[PDB]
């Protein structure tokens, strides 16, 4: 299929009304970074020549 | 930057090679509509939000804080003159309260 | 198409796996740029038809109806500007789905502010947006409402200028 971007939402905008929130939701969210590698060593000597 | 919502607080989380970041973040919910004005006209002054806005819910106009509705009073210690109402573009009528009015009323 | 070259190219091992994997890599790397970059929204948000802003234009920024690509003028401009085993593979996001995306992240910004990036989108007038922004950096909004018609004739101006000078600098 050809993919969707987002269901379309327009929003009502008109010269002289606004929208307050009158609650609210406290979300708690993940984001996962990488810190370092495993550190390899290479005897080069050993390695080409054993 | 710190998640998706208003970013409250981070926790740190160790992870293999990583970190994991919980985000605790406010996210605003449950919004109403509101009829809403720049400014306040009263005695031939323009009156404006200190920190809030003004709302109305229909008939009566308050001043409401951006992020969460909480209506108060259009007073004076709440709101700021700056000219007159003949320059704000759609400037409304309405009334503006004193509190130092009772006290010299009594 | 020589099999003599292959069967000696098989003596060397799995370089050319090496670098299919590593050209694959970068390849989804710039699908996954592109959507880190542009598909920051799961709405997609839109314009009301009728462009009431408090006397601000936003013609040469929202897209235009008569174009069949759905570009604005100035994303027209742009794209205008910009001219053996080896294939070129599309990229996941063509040109007017990344256009849609701008124009979604557009319609966000002047009918909600920054409400839409944070929640739900919620709808304030334009004028009283920029007065919210006028004391983000610190000046009244009286200041705003007093020079509205100013600042916009003043944004306008800009405006047409950023158009001019990309449709006359190299
Ligand atoms: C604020 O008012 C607007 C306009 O009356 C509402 O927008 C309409 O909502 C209905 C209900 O789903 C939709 O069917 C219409 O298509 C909406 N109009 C537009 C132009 O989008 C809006 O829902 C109201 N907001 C709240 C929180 O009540
Ligand atoms: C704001 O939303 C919260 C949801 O987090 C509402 O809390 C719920 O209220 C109902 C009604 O009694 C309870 O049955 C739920 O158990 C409550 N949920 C939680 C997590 O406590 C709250 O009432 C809403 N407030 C307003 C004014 O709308
Ligand atoms: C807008 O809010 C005001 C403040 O609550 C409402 O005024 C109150 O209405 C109730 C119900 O009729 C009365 O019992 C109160 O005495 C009113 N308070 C005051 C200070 O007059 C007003 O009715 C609301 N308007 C709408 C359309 O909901
Ligand atoms: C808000 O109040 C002002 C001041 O009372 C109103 O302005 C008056 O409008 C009438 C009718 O056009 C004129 O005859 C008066 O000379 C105006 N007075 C001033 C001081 O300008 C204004 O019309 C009111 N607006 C609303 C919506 O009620
Ligand atoms: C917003 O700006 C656009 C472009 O600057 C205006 O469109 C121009 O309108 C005049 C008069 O109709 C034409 O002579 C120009 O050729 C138009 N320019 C383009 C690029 O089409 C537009 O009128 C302005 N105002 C509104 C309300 O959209
Ligand atoms: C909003 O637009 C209407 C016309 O559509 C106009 O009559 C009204 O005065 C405008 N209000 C403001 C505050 O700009």
């Amino acid at each position: 299929y050809t993919m969707s971007l987002g269901a379309e939402n327009s929003v009502a905008y008109s010269n002289n009304s606004i929208a307050i929130p009158t609650n609210f939701t406290i979300s708690v969210t993940t984001e996962i970074l990488p810190v370092s590698m495993t550190k390899t060593s290479v005897d080069c000597t050993m390695y080409i020549c054993g | 930057f710190c998640g998706k919502g208003y970013h409250l607080m981070s926790f740190p989380q160790s992870a293999p090679h990583g970190v994991v970041f919980l985000h605790v973040t406010y996210v605003p919910a449950q919004e109403k509509n509101f009829t809403t004005a720049p400014a306040i006209c009263h005695d031939g002054k323009a009156h404006f939000p200190r920190e809030g806005v003004f709302v109305s819910n229909g008939t009566h106009w308050f001043v409401t804080q951006r992020n969460f509705y909480e209506p108060q009073i259009i007073t004076t210690d709440n709101t700021f003159v700056s000219g007159n109402c003949d320059v704000v573009i759609g400037i409304v009528n309405n009334t503006v309260y004193d509190p130092l009015q009772p006290e010299l009323d009594s | 198409d020589s099999t003599e070259c292959s069967n000696l190219l098989l003596q060397y091992g799995s370089f050319c796996t090496q670098l299919n994997r590593a050209l694959t890599g970068i390849a989804v790397e710039q699908d996954k740029n592109t959507q880190e970059v542009f598909a920051q929204v799961k709405q997609i948000y839109k314009t009301p038809p009728i462009k009431d802003f408090g006397g601000f234009n936003f013609s040469q920024i929202l897209p235009d109806p008569s174009k069949p690509s759905k570009r604005s003028p100035i994303e027209d401009l742009l794209f205008n500007k910009v001219t053996n085993g080896l294939t070129v593979l599309p990229p996941l996001l063509t040109d007017e789905m990344i256009a849609q995306y701008t124009s979604a992240l557009l319609a966000g910004t002047i009918t909600s502010g920054w409400t839409f990036g944070a929640g739900p989108a919620l709808q304030i007038p334009f004028p009283m947006q920029m007065a919210y922004r006028f004391n983000g950096i610190g000046v009244t909004q009286n200041v705003l409402y007093e020079n509205q018609k100013l600042i916009a004739n003043q944004f306008n101006s800009a405006i047409g200028k950023i158009q001019d000078s990309l449709s006359s600098t190299p």
